[PDB]
């Protein structure tokens, strides 16, 4: 596409100094570029597409919440209209996302670190496609979730920060879209606990990401209990 | 809507 | 162009959506395609105009001078070429604010109210396209405020709302832009003073909207004495 | 860059 002359390596550092400018759309495209160059991505590099990508659909998400409690309440054609505008808007980022993971960062990423990454992402953006949503985009996200979740229990330990962020996220999967509120606190617990089992083999860098993303699980089961 | 907490950026 | 479809009345009801859902280009071309009908704006349509616009452009500059600011300390072309276009973009939208105005809210615009506003937001625009230029730039910008100024003067009262906002600017202008540090401070006092002089011939309501204003005048006279 | 105060949103 439009990034198709610059190269690799510019990509990556404009990509750097967008999300320094707090301009993640330009960010997004970047790592949009980078990634059709056709290379594997480092982890510093997965870390940039996924900050962009979450940062722009998280602006979709929030505006289309918005709109939609407007609508619910109101029930002329324009609230219906422009929550529809943000709507495909959104799933076209979701559909772009989607297509980047398939084409083809997941088939050629056979580390742990990486794949586990890029399912959760698979998980992340069927799971936003899903809020608006369905049956089949559900059963889409649990899927790779589900499939990132056995690669990471064989393969990383309970403390690795992308087992955490995955264990999180697939357990608000299961409290909000699969209206399995149970399995969410079963997953919270039980991925806290093993955890904290083993913060002891950790150095104190390595002890502050994990208790980060720990914190969080707690975060939703005091929400949730 | 009430949303618990996620993965990275708190973006929405 | 891309809203030559929609009604005025679904543009503005739509304009005031994406304000509500924080969707300021959404906003902007909204409010665009509505100037475009080629009626005149209301009160309440002008601020919808300038609350979108001034938020587009305010993300350009918060991110132009992040930029700008890595670009001076860096001194490859990458941080020049990205700084160069967040700085078309900039320009891009301050032409596409000053072509409205131009094609045709001034000409049209007879009541001080709205013929000052309009006059404001040209001198504002102009003044975003000095920060990143530029002689004529800044006269064209010095020569709106000026005769947004002199009708202020004879059309409106002191504390109005409209001409506070107005010298404000002026000021800001005069300290950043033009270099005259001593005209800023010397018309900021006496805003502010004429102002004062003027609150106890308004309403509670009246009182707060302009003492909100002259607060800003109070606020840049601290940081500039 | 320490910015001024002027009209409306404050935006950047
Ligand atoms: C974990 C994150 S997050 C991030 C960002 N730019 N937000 C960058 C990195 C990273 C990862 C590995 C090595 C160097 C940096
Ligand atoms: C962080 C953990 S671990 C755990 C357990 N009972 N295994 C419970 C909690 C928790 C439960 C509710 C609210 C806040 C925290
Ligand atoms: C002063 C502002 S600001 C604003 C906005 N949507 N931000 C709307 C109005 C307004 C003006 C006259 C009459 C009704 C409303
Ligand atoms: C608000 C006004 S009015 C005025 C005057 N000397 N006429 C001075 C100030 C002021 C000056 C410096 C710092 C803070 C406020
Ligand atoms: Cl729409
Ligand atoms: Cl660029
Ligand atoms: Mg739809
Ligand atoms: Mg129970
Ligand atoms: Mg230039
Ligand atoms: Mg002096």
């Amino acid at each position: 596409g439009a990034m198709g002359s610059m190269e690799r390596a510019s990509l990556i550092q404009k990509a750097k100094l967008a999300e320094q400018a707090e301009r993640y759309e330009d960010m997004a495209a970047f790592m949009k570029g980078a990634v059709e160059k056709g290379e594997e991505l480092s982890c510093e590099e997965r870390n940039l597409l996924s900050v962009a990508y979450k940062n722009v659909v998280g602006g979709q998400r929030a505006a289309w919440r918005v709109l939609s409690s407007i609508e619910q309440k109101s029930n002329g054609p324009e609230v219906r209209e422009y929550r529809e505008k943000v709507e495909t808007e959104l799933q076209g980022v979701c559909d772009t996302v989607l297509g980047l993971l398939d084409s083809h960062l997941i088939k050629e990423a056979g580390d742990a670190e990486s794949r586990v990454f890029y399912l959760k992402m698979k998980g992340d953006y069927y799971r936003y496609l899903a809020e608006v949503a369905k049956k089949r985009i559900i059963d889409s996200a649990r899927s790779a979730y589900q499939e990132a979740m056995d690669i990471s229990k064989k393969e990383m330990p309970p403390t690795n920060p992308i087992r955490l962020g995955l264990a999180l996220n697939f357990s608000v999967f299961h409290y909000e879209i699969a209206n399995s509120p149970e399995e969410a606190i079963s997953l919270a617990k039980t991925t806290f606990d093993e955890a904290m089992a083993d913060l002891h083999t950790l150095s104190e860098d390595s002890y502050k990401d994990s208790t980060l993303i720990m914190q969080l699980l707690r975060d939703n089961l005091t929400l949730w209990t | 809507k009430l949303m618990f907490k996620t993965e990275g950026p708190d973006s929405d």
